[PDB]
């Protein structure tokens, strides 16, 4: 659970890090096992380097018209203007 | 206005006055008040109403509002109101500047809370000037702002 908690920090705090450091930071005994943990966490791997493209987040169960919507952005801005009119009426 | 003669006759008939607001003469006051009883002759007591068909009433309701921008309200007044919005933003600021200055001098000069001041309604006049004007300036910057863009794609 500690290594999984560190993996959440390594995404934002490390833009690019090589393979040898991930083994030393998280205390791994194998380099091949190090890349196995990156597959379950969806970490892109290149030569002698490991990037993170997962910094962008989405999904997270279901949300509608809340927390940075997609196609309702234009409407909600106009909907918020129409809510104050009915309160006065 | 109208006139109709009576002279002899026209009586022994239905009820002329009972129709609309007749049987009058409190003091001398009616209509132009140059008339009293006789008017021209006999107080014909004009009654002016109007009746239209279903087609005529359907016209003036939708046709007559203020002027004709109608059928599309979006772009007609969009450019005209947006071009003066820069000057409108500066003019509405002056209205707020004179708002609190009236309420500040209102409560400063009254230590009593009684009436020697012939102030029978003092607050509601200046309170509505800071409210209705504020209520006028904000709604025209919101309801019009909703259709001021509406671009989407």
């Amino acid at each position: 659970a500690i290594r999984d908690e560190i993996a959440k920090n390594t995404e934002l705090s490390y833009d690019f890090l090589p393979l040898s450091n991930i083994k030393a930071l998280l205390f791994f005994n194998n380099e091949k096992e190090t890349e196995k943990f990156a597959l379950e966490r969806n970490w892109p791997i290149v030569n002698s380097k490991v990037y993170f493209n997962n910094q962008s987040k989405e999904k997270a169960d279901y949300e509608d018209e809340m927390m940075h919507e997609e196609d309702q952005k234009t409407n909600i801005i106009e909907k918020a203007m129409d809510y104050a009119i009915s309160i006065e009426n | 206005d109208a006139f109709r003669l009576i002279d002899t006759g026209a009586l022994i008939n239905n009820l002329e006055p009972r129709q609309t607001t007749s049987n009058t003469g409190l003091l001398n006051k009616a209509n132009i008040q140059a008339l009293i009883h006789g008017l021209n002759r006999h107080y014909y007591s004009l009654n002016i109403d109007y009746h239209k068909t279903a087609k005529e009433t359907k016209m003036l309701m939708n046709l007559h509002k203020e002027q004709w921008q109608s059928g599309l309200k979006m772009y007609d007044y969009e450019e005209k109101e947006e071009s003066n919005l820069a000057a409108t933003k500066s003019m509405v600021k002056i209205a707020e500047q004179y708002s609190k200055r009236i309420e500040e001098e209102k409560e400063l000069t009254e230590e009593e809370l009684k009436t020697r001041y012939v102030g029978r309604q003092d607050p509601k006049k200046h309170l509505s000037e800071t409210a209705d004007e504020t209520l006028e300036n904000n709604i025209v910057s919101v309801l019009t702002a909703g259709v001021n863009s509406v671009a989407i794609k």
